[PDB]
């Protein structure tokens, strides 16, 4: 019974710029089963409207997922991806720095 | 276009 | 300049919530296309890319009697396997398959593929030749038996090396505008202090496809794969792809190392050096 943890990063499309339109992307991959929890906040407040890619695999067959939302960022809103799967024992918490 | 023949049951 | 179709097919039993679900998608090269979700309203495969789209009601009607044959076999597989196991009945579980073709920069045939896992694990696999299946496991072996007798390598061959090639060559002339693109990365480097002693550098590579990419940091012209943070590349959201590799170096040692930058799209590798 195979259970690989996904890995995650938290990004945006284009670089960061304040007050320009962009997206915001969680891109989780690496996991399976494909049973995954993935929810984009802004200052702690679970966002809406986030759409995610059709479920693929890779050439090892682990899972991979594109979530991702149209943001606006500035210089004091803080973003992050929350991501829950049967091999954290705890939803994992990764913030966007727009240096990564 | 998805294969049409080859894709049977195990 | 090498490309590839392929398509993905997951299947996931859910005990006493009804049929299992079924996800199909497709792929030219990096570039989804189509794809198919049997919890979705519209019953039907739909375009993932626009020039897909011009494909007539012929084409669309045709995949999605196709793949609903595929949805309904891989439901009896998910069952067939339970048995083969003797596993419980209210346990969710996973199938997947995957097949396609490549090509070479000729966009002649390369090879072909077709291979199917259960919970994750390599299940049954066509070999190289087109012609062999293996086997790693004693359930496995009862599937190559039945799929030896209903000659399904041979119908498999016929596919792969003829119609799978014969599809890719006219999507990619259909869609050429972007499947045959080579857009090289856009790089920069930053720099930012961890301490009094020590600082960050990071290379990147971004707006890049194909996918492929190397990216590397050398100190003094010497591998540094141990002491680098290398992401794995990653999906821009509009068709192109980002990656970044960083190091931590000791300050007043910047000049000491370079990125390295190879793509389809850079003539000459690059190479760039904090200065």
């Amino acid at each position: 019974m195979i259970q690989r943890t996904p890995k995650i990063q938290v990004y945006s499309r284009h670089p960061a710029e304040n007050g320009k339109s962009n997206f915001l992307n969680c891109y989780v991959s690496g996991f399976h089963p494909s049973d995954i929890e993935v929810d984009l906040l802004k200052n702690g407040e679970r966002i809406e409207k986030v759409e995610h890619s059709d479920l693929s695999f890779s050439k090892d067959w682990s899972f991979y997922l594109l979530y991702y939302t149209e943001f606006t960022p500035t210089e004091k809103d803080e973003y992050a991806c929350r991501v829950n799967h049967v091999t954290l024992s705890q939803p994992k918490i990764v913030k966007w720095d727009r240096d990564m | 276009a998805l294969a049409g023949i080859g894709i049977l049951t195990v | 300049g090498s490309h590839s179709m392929r398509y993905f097919f997951t299947s996931v039993s859910r005990p006493g919530r009804g049929e299992p679900r079924f996800i199909a998608v497709g792929y030219v090269d990096d570039t989804q296309f189509v794809r198919f979700d049997s919890d979705a309203a519209s019953q039907r495969m739909e375009p993932r890319a626009p020039w897909i789209e011009q494909e007539g009601p012929e084409y669309w009607d045709g995949e999605t009697r196709k793949v609903k044959a595929h949805s309904q076999t891989h439901r009896v597989d998910l069952g067939t396997l339970r048995g083969y196991y003797n596993q419980s009945e209210a346990g969710s579980h996973t199938v997947q398959r995957m097949y396609g073709c490549d090509v070479g920069s000729d966009w002649r045939f390369l090879r072909g593929y077709h291979q199917y896992a259960y919970d994750g694990k390599d299940y049954i696999a066509l070999k190289e030749d087109l012609r062999s299946w293996t086997a790693a496991d004693m359930a496995a072996q009862t599937t190559k038996h039945k799929w030896e007798a209903a000659h399904v390598a041979e119908q498999l061959r016929a596919y792969l090396e003829g119609t799978c090639v014969e599809w890719l060559r006219r999507y990619l002339e259909n869609g050429k505008e972007t499947l045959q693109r080579t857009d090289a990365p856009k790089t920069h480097m930053t720099h930012h202090a961890v301490s009094d002693h020590e600082a960050t550098l990071r290379c990147w590579a971004l707006s890049f496809y194909p996918a492929e990419i190397t990216l590397t940091w050398q100190r003094d012209g010497e591998d540094q794969t141990q002491d680098t943070e290398l992401v794995e590349t990653r999906p821009a959201g509009d068709g192109t792809f980002q990656k970044w590799a960083a190091v931590v170096v000791p300050s007043g040692q910047e000049q000491r190392y370079t990125c390295h930058v190879q793509h389809e799209g850079l003539p000459k590798p690059l190479t760039l050096r904090w200065e």
